[PDB]
Order: C-alpha cells, then structure tokens, then sequence
C-alpha cells in the first residue's frame, strides 16, 4: 500500500505544467517560486528531492492550477 | 417540517454520462440532467444518465429544452425502463467544480419543478484514477432562516463529507445549500468484469503477446558502475573527518532498490529462455 | 518590517511565513564593486598621513 | 481586415462589420456649414477668384478637362499677415458649394503617444479616397513643417 | 476500410445496462443496439451509443426490426451534443451469429457505407480478451457459390480516454498495480504456456477431427499456412539449438554477470551503512 502510495505522489500531477523561476529557498518543505508571468509564488515543495536539484536561481516548472514545484 | 439526510445510490451507467458527457465539453461548462426514481427522504437512486447539449454561449436555463425531453421520455417507453425525471448536473471542467451564478437561479426553477432537484458538479481535473472527484449539493431554503438552519438528522455522513472541506470558496456555498451523499449500490456483476475488461486488455493483449541485450546492460552497467562511485562516495562523504559536517543524511536510496529490481526485471527475463522453451 | 519577503496564501491572502529580504545588499554589492577590501596590510608608505 | 463580431469564447465570426476606426481619428471635426458666405470680403475680389477656382472647376468643370486635358490643382497655400480673414473666407466657400468642411489644425496632430497623427493620415487620406469632396482645410502648415 | 476496433468500457456498459432493462422483463434473443462509432483514421474507436427495442424470432428466424424512429431523431440529440459522433454500426451480445444476422448489416448501409457489428458479453467467462468484432464484405466463394456474404473477423482492442477513469478504476481498488518488472511479466509466463498450449491442443484435436468429421473446413489454406510459418523452429527432439546451444546460454553471460557484480556492492551499500548507523544509534545509547 506504501508502494501504491509512491505511484500517488508520482502521478500528481502528470499533465498539464508551466514553466516558474526559482527565487531562494526559505525553509524546508516548502520554497518560493517566481511565475513566468513575474508573479512570485511561495510553493510547498515535492518531499522527494528537496535538496540537490534546487540551486539558488533556476527554471522549475509548475503544474498550472496549483503551481506546485515539482 | 421533517427532514432527513439523504442517500444517493448511483448506478454504474449513470456514472458514464457525468463525466463522458463531462468530457465531450472540455474545457466549458455543460448542462445536463439527472434521471432517477425517490424512493423516500431519507435515500435517493439514480438509475441513468443522459447527455444534454453544450452551451458554447454560456450555461443558462434555457438550455434545456423541453421538447428535447419529451421526446427523450417517449423514447423511455420502447425503452426497457421509462422512469421519471428527478434533477439535473453540470459540468465545471474550468476550476473546482462549485455553483455558479447561474447555478442558483437554476435552483428555484427546478426545485419547484421536482420536489428535490439535487445540484450535482463533476471536474475532470482533480485527478485521473483512483478519486471520486466530482461533486454534488442540495439547497436548503433561505426562507428557514427564521426557523432552525442546522439540518440534518444522522449527521456525520454530511459531517464526514463536510471533510475535507475543500478550501474555502467551495464551502462558502454552504451558505444556502447543503452537499448530499454519494454511495455505490452495488454493481458488481458489470463491476466485476469492469476490472476483468480492463486488466486483461492490460495484461499483454493475449497475456503472450510481450513474452540492447548485453548493450541494455552495457547501458545499465553505466547505471550500475558509474552510478556507484557517485553513490558510494557519500559514505566518504559521511566520513568528515570527524566531525564538522551536519549530520545524519541518508544516501542508501534510491539507487540500491532501483537496481536490486533491475536485476530482477533482467533476470526473469531472461528466464524467458528456460521457461518459454521448454 | 516594511519592505520585507512575505509569502501570500491564495484563498484568503493571508501571509503565511516571513521571508529575509535584501535591501542592504542591493546597495553593499555596488560597494564592493568599487573597491576591495584593502586593509591596513593591504596599504603601506602613507605612514605619514594614515 | 478586422471590426468583425465574434461571440464570447466559441470564436464564430457571423458577419464582417465596417467601417475601420477610430472614434476622433475616423472623424476629426464634422462641421454642416458656415453661418458665412464668400460675400463678406471687400476688396479681395481679385485674389479670391484664384481661391474660389481651385476648388470650384474640379466638380462642375471636371467633364470640360478630360477634353482639353486639364488637370486640377489639389494644394493651395493661403497666406498672410492676421488678421488677413483667411480661415473665414476659406470655410465661406465650402457654404454655396454643397462641399462637407472638415475641421483640422496642425498641431493637433502631436499626442504624448509617438504615431498618432502620423496614422490619422492613412486614415484621413483614405476617406479622401472613400468619400469626394467636399474638402479638408487646416492651418499652420508653416510651423509643422519645420 | 475498417481494419481495428477500440471497445471503451463506457459503451461496452452500455450494452450490459440494457441488459438489466429488458432482461427484467425478457424474454427471448438478447440485447441488440445501433452503434456510434468515432472514426478518427483507418483504425475505428467507440465512444458512445443508444440501444434500440429489438427481437429476432425463432420460428421465424430471419425476422428482426430496428426501430428506425428511435434512430433518426435520437441521432439528431447525439448528434446537436457531439456533432463527431456518427453511426458506424450496429451491435449486440451474442453469444453467436444467427444466419438471419445478413440482413442487419444490409438495411442500415443507407446511414453508413459499411457497418461494422460488435459482438459484446455480459457475463465475462472466457478465453481471454472478451467481446469480438465483424466486418460485413463479400467474398464470393472458390467453389462458385453465389455471391456471399459473410462477417469477417474484425480484432478488437480495450481503450482508454481522459476523464472517463475516474469513476470506472475507482470502484475496483482491490487491484495491486502493477508492480512491473517482478510478478507482472512472470504470471504472464505461467499463462503462456497455459492459454498458448491449451488452444494448441484444442485445434489440434479438431484438426484431427477434420478427416473424421467436418469437412470442409478443408480449410483452405490458412490452417498449415502459418503454422509452417510457427515451424522455423518446431522446436523437437532435441530443440535443434546445437547452433542455438553456446548461444542459450551466451545470451544469459551478461545477465548472470551482472547480477554477480551488482549484488555485490549493493551489498555494499546495504551492508556496510546498515552496520554504521546501527552501532552508532545502539551502542551509544547505553
Ligand atoms: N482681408 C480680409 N478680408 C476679410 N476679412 C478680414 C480680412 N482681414 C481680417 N478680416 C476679419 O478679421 C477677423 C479675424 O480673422 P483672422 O484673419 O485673424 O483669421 P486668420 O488669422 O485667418 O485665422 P488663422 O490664423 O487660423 O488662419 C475675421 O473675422 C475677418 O472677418
Ligand atoms: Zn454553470
């Protein structure tokens, strides 16, 4: 069930996205995200790879209702 | 005067046409309506589903057209079952799936014509699979503000349903209306092959059909070689030394479990030769 | 305070966490700029003067 | 072209609507006529058959030019010390003729947004094409054309 | 034309719901219903359809009706609904086809220039992918008969859309999905052998039966056609795999290899760091 709960996090949320710029990371699971239309979004992050992939300013897309950082 | 909550048995045909019908919209908002038989206050089934026609102007009243149901009911008669009409639905592919505008002037139309007239929404959005997604409400009169406004009797299945309470500006509605319980009478006879037509078209067309060699593992090698030392050197990397580095940091996933299962997609596989043959 | 990082809540737009800012190294940045950090044993024959 | 009506987001263009735009850049000044008339010039009579000319043998006289090949004067610059009654005597003459006056000035053509009264132009002389005159006048051509 | 089908759960269903309708009241014959069909391209897909009032009789067993006033002006709904929705076909349960089921096809050509009829089941049993499919073309004959007619087998396909599995895959929620890569490729192979050996043996038994009984079939010629074609290898006594022999298991080099050297230093991952964290949490301690 735990491993049907790893395909849950995976398919969210598939299809469709959009493209956000990465400001700072403020605290853990969650980090600030500035929308491609300029609008800074603050965003709970994936809780898979919180880390690595982050970098201080980058590209990071965004699903389009929720915006969430993937 | 009396009221009690509401049970709303939904049957495996009417669950096509809300989101078909749904689907056919997309992106825009559509008008349907629902079919089905009151069996007393407290339950409530309905037994089919019909598709109504989009509004590429703009959900109204007037989109139902009543000659498109007198001809629909008729049609009922040389039809196994010609049950009476009971309320209608909506599509809401664009966002939340909650009542509009016009919603709620649709309300007071058809709750005069039939007594409930039960609101529901659906949302294609929400997910793809293993959700119920959709929606449903019920309006409760805003002439009752004079009287109790606390319906209704055995609570928690209005309770339980009020989780998770869905943000905010979908229970903001709950002033003037009131969701209703969707169960699933059971079924289970198409239920059950609706599992078997799914996962036996899933499993590899005749389950024979599915059943870059050395260079698939001469790929995976650099996955199981020059994955290692960029893995393994996080234990030297836990190695300080010692110690000025913030600790504990756990570096065993993913790559350990990925490649213990990748052996074991390669091995059985392989078995293809033993088992296949002979 | 004024001026700062704020995060914003979508259904009530309320603020959700505090955020540091910059403010000071907009300005500091174009300081260090211009110069290096030059201290005492980065100057010397103005012995004199200093 | 454009102006075309289309309904909401279903995107069906039912019918294409005229007549270009915009608002005071279609129609600069709609002026009916002068509560004056060429009459009220003394002494001017020698210089105002030059003026009254101009304007007047493009309609009446047009069918005596395609014989003899004549070809009418479009610009005409009119000039003098103020008051000369210049601007009166040149609306007078749009009065008896039946010709539709426009109300122009030349500084009105300068907005703080850069291409406007550079596209008034594509506008004005393509109702120029459109309609027949009638007649356009404006003033301070001197100082605009610095 | 018409080469394959795509089956939707949805309009499948839409067979088996009418089942509940005038299987209440009966009596005889089965469920039979005029098909929509979404033609895209050269393969076919189902997305919708309305089952019609219909009875074959026995007697009496070239006698069937259609009601035609339920399929023109309830295609004017679906049709001011979904203006891609049309009408490729016809359907019904089956389980088999009647002689009669000629003049079905024939009479509906006016609405489509060839109507494809899908034979669905309500009550899934066997062997495997359920339903089935047919297209209505002439032949003739080799032997000189008059022109005939007779339905094709059309293969059909399950298919998903959006949207449309939210509530089908909900109600299920038993299914363990999938997991690939361990089980999923092995029941497989167990089956194989089961649903690939056992229609073996049931054709090969009625093959038999040819020169018994039931001829024709004679058949001709498709039945040895390809199965000399399954002959490039027969494989029998002994698999012939003396080219085939270094080659078994040179194919199972790698695969062995790398299990040997991926084992190993996941074992070193798994076990060196599962010794460090434990000593330093347990011995620490107390
Ligand atoms: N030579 C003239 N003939 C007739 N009227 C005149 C003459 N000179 C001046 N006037 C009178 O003086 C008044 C002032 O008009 P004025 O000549 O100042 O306009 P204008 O200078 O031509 O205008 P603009 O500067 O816009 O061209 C007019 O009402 C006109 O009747
Ligand atoms: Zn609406």
């Amino acid at each position: 069930e735990f491993l049907h709960a790893q395909e849950e996090v995976k398919r969210i949320q598939s299809i469709p996205l959009v493209i956000g710029q990465f400001l700072e990371a403020v605290d853990q699971n969650t980090a600030i995200v500035g929308s491609t239309t300029g609008s800074n979004y603050y965003v709970r992050i994936l809780s898979t790879i919180d880390r690595e992939l982050l970098k201080p300013n980058a590209s990071v897309a965004l699903h389009k209702h929720s915006n969430a950082l993937v | 005067a009396v009221d009690t909550a509401e049970q709303v048995y939904i049957s495996s045909l009417a669950l096509l046409k809300m989101l078909k019908h749904g689907r056919a919209g997309v992106p825009m908002e559509v008008m349907g309506l629902m079919l089905g038989e009151f069996v007393d206050d407290y339950t409530v089934r309905v037994i089919d589903v019909f598709a109504m026609p989009q509004s590429g102007t703009g959900v109204s009243v007037e989109a139902v057209d009543p000659v498109f149901q007198a001809k629909m009911l008729d049609m009922l008669k040389q039809t196994g079952r010609p049950e009476m009409v009971v309320g209608w639905y909506h599509s809401h592919p664009g966002f939340g799936c909650w009542l509009s505008g016009v919603d709620i002037n649709t309300q007071q139309s058809f709750e005069a014509l039939s007594e409930r007239a039960v609101a529901v929404v659906v949302d294609p959005i929400q997910s793809v699979k293993g959700k119920v997604v959709i929606d449903a409400f019920r309006l409760i009169n805003a002439n009752m503000m004079v009287l109790g406004h606390e319906p209704r009797q055995t609570t928690s299945n209005l309770g339980h349903l009020n989780k998770p309470s869905i943000q905010a500006l979908i229970h903001g509605l709950n002033r003037h209306y009131y969701s209703i319980t969707i169960n699933y009478r059971k079924n289970e006879l198409e239920q059950k092959m609706l599992l078997n037509l799914h996962k036996k078209s899933w499993m590899e067309g005749l389950t024979l059909q599915d059943y870059v060699v050395k260079e698939m593992l001469e790929l995976a090698k650099n996955y199981n070689k020059a994955v290692e030392e960029e893995d393994k050197m996080t234990p030297e990397q836990l190695a300080i030394k010692n110690v000025g580095k913030q600790d504990p940091k756990r570096h065993l996933e993913e790559h350990v479990d990925v490649l213990m299962t990748s052996n074991i997609v390669q091995c059985l596989a392989a078995m293809l030769d033993t088992v296949v043959f002979k | 305070t004024p001026n700062c990082r704020v995060a914003l809540r979508n259904d009530s737009y309320t603020l959700h966490k505090i955020l540091p800012n910059k403010v000071d190294p907009l300005v500091s940045l174009m300081m260090v700029e211009k110069v290096p950090d030059s201290t005492y044993e980065m100057i010397g024959g103005l012995d004199k003067q200093i | 072209g454009d102006l075309v009506g289309v309904n909401k987001d279903s995107y069906l263009i039912l019918e294409t609507l005229p007549t270009e735009y915009d608002s005071r850049v279609k129609a600069m000044e709609v002026d009916e006529r002068p509560t004056e008339q060429y009459s009220d010039i003394g002494g001017l009579d020698k210089q105002i058959q030059e003026l009254v000319e101009a304007i007047v043998l493009p309609m009446n006289h047009k069918e005596k030019f395609e014989n003899l090949g004549i070809q009418p004067p479009k610009g005409v610059l009119m000039y003098g010390p103020p008051g000369t009654g210049k601007t009166l005597l040149a609306r007078a003459c749009a009065a008896q003729t039946k010709a539709t006056f426009l109300k122009l000035a030349g500084p009105q053509l300068v907005q703080m947004f850069i291409g406007d009264g550079a596209k008034l132009v594509r506008d004005a002389f393509a109702l120029a094409k459109e309609k027949a005159p009638s007649i356009i006048f404006i003033d301070e051509l001197d100082a605009i054309g610095t | 034309a018409v080469q394959k089908v795509v089956v939707h759960p949805l309009v499948l269903l839409s067979v088996v719901d009418h089942f509940n309708r005038i299987g209440k009241v009966g009596n005889q014959k089965r469920v039979v219903g005029v098909l929509l069909g979404s033609w895209q391209k050269k393969v076919l897909d189902v997305s919708n359809s309305f089952a019609v009032p219909f009875d074959e009789d026995d007697k009496d067993d070239s006698v069937w009706f259609l009601d035609h006033d339920y399929l023109e002006n309830m295609y004017g709904m679906f049709k001011k609904v979904n203006a891609r929705e049309r009408i490729v076909g016809w359907y019904h349960t089956g389980p088999k086809l009647h002689k009669n089921d000629i003049a079905i096809n024939e009479l509906m050509k006016r609405y489509c220039p060839n109507s494809v009829l899908v034979i669905i089941d309500v009550k899934p049993k066997d062997l495997g992918l359920p339903t089935e499919a047919y297209i209505s073309v002439e032949e003739v004959h080799d032997d000189g008969t008059p022109t005939s007619k007779t339905f094709e087998h059309v293969t059909s396909e399950i298919g998903a859309e959006e949207a449309e599995e939210v509530g089908v895959e909900h109600l299920l929620r038993d299914i363990k999905d999938t997991t690939v890569g361990t089980l999923s490729q092995r029941i497989t192979n167990q089956v194989h052998g089961l649903k690939g050996l056992n229609s073996k043996l049931l054709d090969i038994r009625s093959y038999l039966e040819k020169v018994a009984t039931g001829k024709l079939p004679i058949n001709h010629q498709i039945i040895y056609q390809l199965q000399d074609v399954f002959n490039l290898l027969p494989d029998v006594s002994l698999q012939e795999f003396v080219k085939a022999f270094y080659l078994k298991t040179n194919d199972q080099m790698v695969v062995v290899y790398l299990a040997s050297l991926i084992r190993s230093v996941v074992a070193l991952h798994n076990l060196i760091n599962n010794k460090i964290a434990n000593r330093d949490a347990e011995k620490k301690e107390g």
